[PDB]
This record gives C-alpha cells, structure tokens and sequence, in this order.
C-alpha cells in the first residue's frame, strides 16, 4: 503494498525530474492557495 | 500598512519584495473574513484594492525583464 | 566540525542545554551546507556556476534574489516601523 | 556524471529516510539558522 505518504512525493517528484523540469523547493509566506506563488504567477 | 508599503516598493521599480507584501496583505484579509468583522459593503473594496495593486504590480515584471535581454530564451512561431 | 579535503562541510553536535532546563536523553545534529559541498564536488569557485539541474544554473534562479535582497536589508529597510514591530 | 543541486537532497533525504528518520517540511517564518526551526528547538 500500500502507497505511503512520504513516497508518493517521491515517486511524483522523480517522474517530473526526467521529463526535463526542475524541481524546487516550497513556498516561503502563508499562501492562500497553490497558484498564487511567485513560482508561478510572475 | 502591508498596501501602503506595496505601493511604495513598487514605485521604486522592485518588482520582487512589491509581490511578496502582497501575499501577507491579502492573508490579513482572509483572515479578517474567517473571524467574521467584514461587512457585505467592505468586500467590494477590499477586492478592488487588491486586484488593482495585483494589476499595476504585475505589468512591471514584464518591463523588468525584458530589459536584461530574456536570458532563458524567445518563443517564436 | 567536518573537513572534507581542508573545506569546513558539516557540523556535528551532541546537544546538553536547550531553553536553560537540561537536556534527558541527549540529542544529536547534523547539519549539512549544501553549496560548500557542491562547489567542491563540481570544480566550481563561484556559486552563480553551480549546476542546479541538467539545463538550469543556480546563478539564473537566486541571482537577482540575492542581489535585490541585500538592498532591502542594507540600505532602504524602512527603520521605525522595524522598531515598533520588534515591541 | 556529476551531482547536480537537486539530485543531492533527492539522495540525502531517501538515504536519511531508509535509516528511519521521518522527513519533514521546512518552515514558514524567516529564521537565521536550522537549530531554532520551531521542530528541533521545542
């Protein structure tokens, strides 16, 4: 078996990585939902 | 005080800290909503100032960028 | 401290104290500096070289962080509504 | 090849993570070194 938490961010993070894009790491203020990072809005 | 200072950021051309107060100023709003001291006439403010400081603070990463000479590529076609 | 080759890389610590009440059982920490060790393993002298992945460079992602940060930190940090904030 | 930045922790943290330490995620407040993260200073 059964898929655990902490592996599946392991297994999606590992796939992405072989298409060609570049992980990275988190957010750094409180943000009220997942696009409005600067990662991605700007 | 989180607008005031994202307005004055952004008048100095720093595009990047002008976003970040903008994250901080719009959680204080949620969390002003979750404790329920917004009225039903204040909601229509509070989104205008927002959206327009979204708005006049997004169209300046463009103008910033495109003066360093798009490093990472041109998409063309 | 670990030297890896003359180059200062890690810390390794058995801790005794925390707040000012003793520590029951004691703890150990290690801490890893990830871009003193990466400039060793990669040859590279400047941190604006290292290879973050196959294509990007980590000068091209914290560059301007790093640059622009400073002078918030160093020059135009407003330093009253610091004050009050710390009371 | 060589180790790149993310392949690194992608090593150290499954390494870190077969001994039997959990993995979890950094902060969300400004600190100056990893000792007073509020997990591993409380």
């Amino acid at each position: 078996s059964v898929l655990t938490f902490q592996q599946a961010i392991q297994r999606l993070q590992d796939y992405w990585a072989s298409v060609g894009c570049a992980v990275m790491q988190c957010s750094n203020t409180e943000v009220g939902a997942g696009t409005m990072n600067p990662l991605t809005f700007l | 005080d989180f607008e005031e200072e994202a307005r004055s950021l952004l008048s100095l051309w720093l595009p990047i800290p002008a976003y970040d107060h903008v994250l901080k100023a719009s959680h204080a709003f949620n969390i002003l909503d979750s404790r329920g001291f917004v009225g039903v006439t204040e909601r229509a403010r509070y989104f205008g100032r927002m959206r327009s400081l979204a708005r006049q603070c997004a169209q300046l990463w463009v103008k910033t960028r495109e003066n360093l000479g798009y490093p990472l590529g041109t998409y063309q076609e | 401290e670990v030297w890896m080759d003359g180059m200062e890389i890690t810390q390794f610590t058995y801790f005794q104290q925390s707040g000012s009440l003793p520590l029951l059982p004691v703890s150990v920490e290690i801490t890893y500096g990830l871009e003193r060790i990466l400039m060793s393993l990669q040859g590279v002298d400047h941190f604006k070289n290292i290879q973050y992945t196959k294509g990007i460079t980590y000068g091209e992602l914290f560059l301007e962080n790093e640059k622009e940060m400073s002078a918030y930190y160093l020059e135009h940090a407003n330093v009253d509504n610091i004050q009050k904030h710390f009371d």
